[PDB]
């Protein structure tokens, strides 16, 4: 997947940028 | 950073934190003006912070200093992250001393197998969180184009490389976007994107800065 470096806060997946997810800790990944 | 050691305080001067809340990428100053990042760390009201190395903590090196304005490049686009390049301009220059410099411009394209410097405050675990307080520093060498296209099919521009270990473990992670990939004292890359972090078969992938160096003297001479 294309997920940027970016920290980024989230609270769901589509939350993120490109192919990241929302992680666990509330941080996309 | 995943796999990294800790650079220790000011050891790369040049590196700079991007900041709307808290900490959220990288990036390289590269005179007392202009600082160079990725066009997917754009945001409206960054502050940028020079001379840090713990970013909880005041050690009186730092210097805040707004973005006045932020010029990302005329054909990023965010489907492809192709074209990643940004540059911020300051709204005071900074100054210029031992723990705050800037870093050069290179002439040339590194070669595969060149190894180099990256930094930043980014996740150090490759599964799970772990987000650190100090800059942490990697060597990794420049991996060939032939092995970057294949670790990712269909995805790798000709403004992008790999650098990195195709064993995994070690590799630039979320919260260091933006930031330095430094080979020979030049600036060579700038921290992309990358499928996980750290992931075997799936090393970083980072903008060829090489490919920009006219773009970037140009528009920081006319702005």
């Amino acid at each position: 997947r294309v997920c940027p470096r970016i920290l980024m806060e989230c609270k769901k997946d589509s939350d993120c940028l490109a192919e990241c997810v929302c992680l666990e800790h509330g941080y996309c990944g | 950073i995943v796999g990294g050691y800790t650079c220790g305080a000011n050891t790369v001067p040049y590196q700079v934190s991007l900041n709307s809340g808290y900490h959220f990428c990288g990036g390289s100053l590269i005179n007392s003006q202009w600082v160079v990042s990725a066009a997917h760390c754009y945001k409206s009201g960054i502050q940028v912070r020079l001379g840090e190395d713990n970013i909880n903590v005041v050690e009186g090196n730092e210097q805040f200093i707004s973005a006045s304005k932020s010029i990302v490049h005329p054909s990023y686009n965010s489907n492809t992250l192709n074209n990643d390049i940004m540059l911020i301009k300051l709204k005071s220059a900074a100054s210029l001393n031992s723990r705050v410099a800037s870093i050069s411009l290179p002439t040339s394209c590194a070669s595969a197998g060149t190894q180099c410097l990256i930094s930043g405050w980014g996740n150090t675990k490759s599964s799970g969180t772990s987000y650190p307080d100090v800059l942490k520093c990697l060597k990794a060498p420049i991996l060939s184009d032939s092995s970057c296209k294949s670790a990712y099919p269909g995805q790798i521009t000709s403004n992008m490389f790999c650098a990195g270990y195709l064993e995994g473990g070690k590799d630039s992670c979320q919260g260091d976007s933006g930031g330095p990939v430094v080979c020979s004292g030049k600036l060579q890359g700038i921290v992309s994107w990358g499928s996980g972090c750290a992931q075997k078969n799936k090393p970083g992938v980072y903008t060829k800065v090489c490919n920009y160096v006219s773009w970037i003297k140009q528009t920081i001479a006319s702005n």
